RNA sequence: CAGAUAUCAGGAGGAACACCGGUGGCGAAGGCGGGUCUCUGGGCAGUAACUGACGCUGAGGAGCGAAAGCGUGGGGAGCGAACAGGAUUAGAUACCCUGGUAGUCCACGCCGUAAACGGUGGGUACUAGGUGUGGGUUUCCUUGGGAUCCGUGCCGUAGCUAACGCAUUAAGUACCCCGCCUGGGGAGUACGGCCGCAAGGCUAAAACUCAAAGGAAUUGACGGGGGCCCGCACAAGCGGCGGAGCA
């Protein structure tokens, strides 16, 4: 319901095994959409894929990759004038963690390993330490938000 | 060559371009970057990323001439004022002070008439 | 301002054109002019003003 | 690219005076604004000092009178008709750019037409107000306030107008005079005449044409008009289709 203030969203609970809200919108997310048992046992086999290839917590892990994929400004399509003027606006908390955990997906199902529990896992190794395609377009759309400052005064 | 420790940042800001004239107190243009300069012409001639690229330019030339402190001297409204400000601020030539160094001819000649389109 | 003028009103003052800073209250930083009402001042008084202003600029006292 | 743009300094040029610069003034109207000087124009205000009806209108007539244009001699920096290339375009001659001649400025002249309109002729005696606002003087608090006379706005009485609107600054109420019109074009046109270097204008019908032309107001569709807004409309996420087979 835009143009009529703040949308209310449904809450979300943690994780039953984990209990971590990031652990669950991210099983959310990989949720191929029309089964949850079975993508809730891929995130899960994911999770201690990455436990025993970093040797800590999963839920720890997966927060140290969210913040390394975190945006902090977004860029959005607005016309102004006939022109393509980037307008980059300062993200939200919830909406820095979707846009996160939405690449982290994205990037997750684009690996090439044996099930996308692998995929998964490697994809949050590659984000955590700093060497994935998450880390990378959390780069590049921060320097790409930089790169057009000269249209960042409109505040919209 | 020689050195300008101060120099004045004599942007002539055209809407077709900002000529950033870097000028020596003496009075002489010593170099000067406009948006064709950086390459831009025609309508990015006119566009204020142009601004910015001769401004940044003319200070690069600036530090090449180990210039560094600069009261920027403004001519007539264009594209990129304030821009080509702040890349020359980010381009090792501080703003100093900032002057409109705009022509008045307080009711005097006579210019064409008009444009439609 | 809004009063019946400083000169009108306070009933004691002058103006000189030799007296270059009573006329610099008035004018602007470059010397541009004032408005008719923009000083709150009984109009003779504001035309006067601007005709020794005008004077003033033509004999290089005031910062034209 | 030769040093263009630019920057500084200098010189030359020609034109105009931004800010003050506005219901604010002035002027019969066209018009008036950089500063100085000289001459001059008219108005308003308080004393009747005075003249002692010397009032008003005003056909003919008189000059003045925007801009343009032409006569005569200069100016010309710029602009700039006309005229030049390029540009959209089917066509550019036009919008746009790239220049510039007369003119545009001055001097002396011509002409007299502009939407030269309060679209409200000149003048004069009466008809609620209110409120901005220029010049004056007075009268009343301790500058403050009032009155008055003149300039200048808006709203609003009476009353008037078809309504729109006017409304003490009339289109209300009265006089006196000057100018104009008798349905619409054909027509401020023919011709004569008048003035014109030239130009044009002033004066100006008719044949013929139609049963209208028109004004105020009402409801509608019509904006690259706005406002208030709202619509997984866009901003955003997701599933996608369009690629392939099959139906």
């Amino acid at each position: 319901m835009p143009r009529k203030g703040p949308a209310p969203k449904r809450p979300l609970v943690n994780d039953p095994v984990y209990g971590s809200q990031l652990v669950t919108q991210l099983v959310n997310k990989v949720l191929l959409e029309g089964k949850k048992s079975l993508a809730e046992r891929i995130v899960y086999g994911a999770l201690e894929q990455a436990r025993e290839k970093t040797g800590t917590d999963p839920v720890v892990t997966l927060k140290r990759a969210l913040d390394n994929v975190k945006p902090a400004l977004e860029v959005r399509s607005r016309r102004v004038g006939g022109a393509t003027y980037q307008v980059p606006v300062e993200v939200r908390p919830d909406r820095s963690t979707t846009l996160a955990l939405r690449w982290l997906v994205n990037f997750s199902r684009q690996r090439r390993e044996k099930t996308m529990v692998e995929r998964l896992a490697n994809e949050i190794l590659d984000a955590s330490n700093g060497l994935g395609a998450s880390v990378k377009r959390r780069e590049d759309t921060h320097k790409m938000a930089e790169a057009n400052r000269a249209f960042a005064h409109y505040r919209w | 060559k020689k050195n300008v420790p101060h120099g004045a940042a004599h942007i002539k800001s055209t809407f077709n371009n900002t000529i950033v004239s870097i000028t020596d107190p003496q009075g002489n243009v010593i170099a000067w970057a406009s948006s064709g300069h950086v390459g831009f012409k025609g309508s990015r001639k006119s566009t204020p990323f142009a601004a910015q690229l001769a401004a940044e330019n003319a200070a690069r030339k600036a530090q090449e001439h180990g210039v560094k402190k600069v009261d920027v001297f403004v001519k007539g409204p264009g594209s990129g004022r304030e821009t080509a400000i702040r890349s020359l601020q980010a381009a090792g030539l501080e703003v100093g002070t900032i002057s409109d160094v705009t022509p008045q001819p307080h009711n005097g000649c006579r210019p064409p008439k008009r444009r439609r389109v | 301002k809004t009063r019946k003028c400083v000169f009108c009103s306070k009933k004691g003052q002058t103006i000189d054109y030799k007296d270059t800073a009573l006329l610099r209250t008035y004018i602007s930083e470059r010397g541009k002019i004032r408005a008719r009402r923009v000083t709150g001042n009984c109009v003779q008084h504001q035309r006067d003003i601007a005709v020794a202003v005008k004077n003033a600029r033509e004999v290089a006292l005031l910062p034209f």
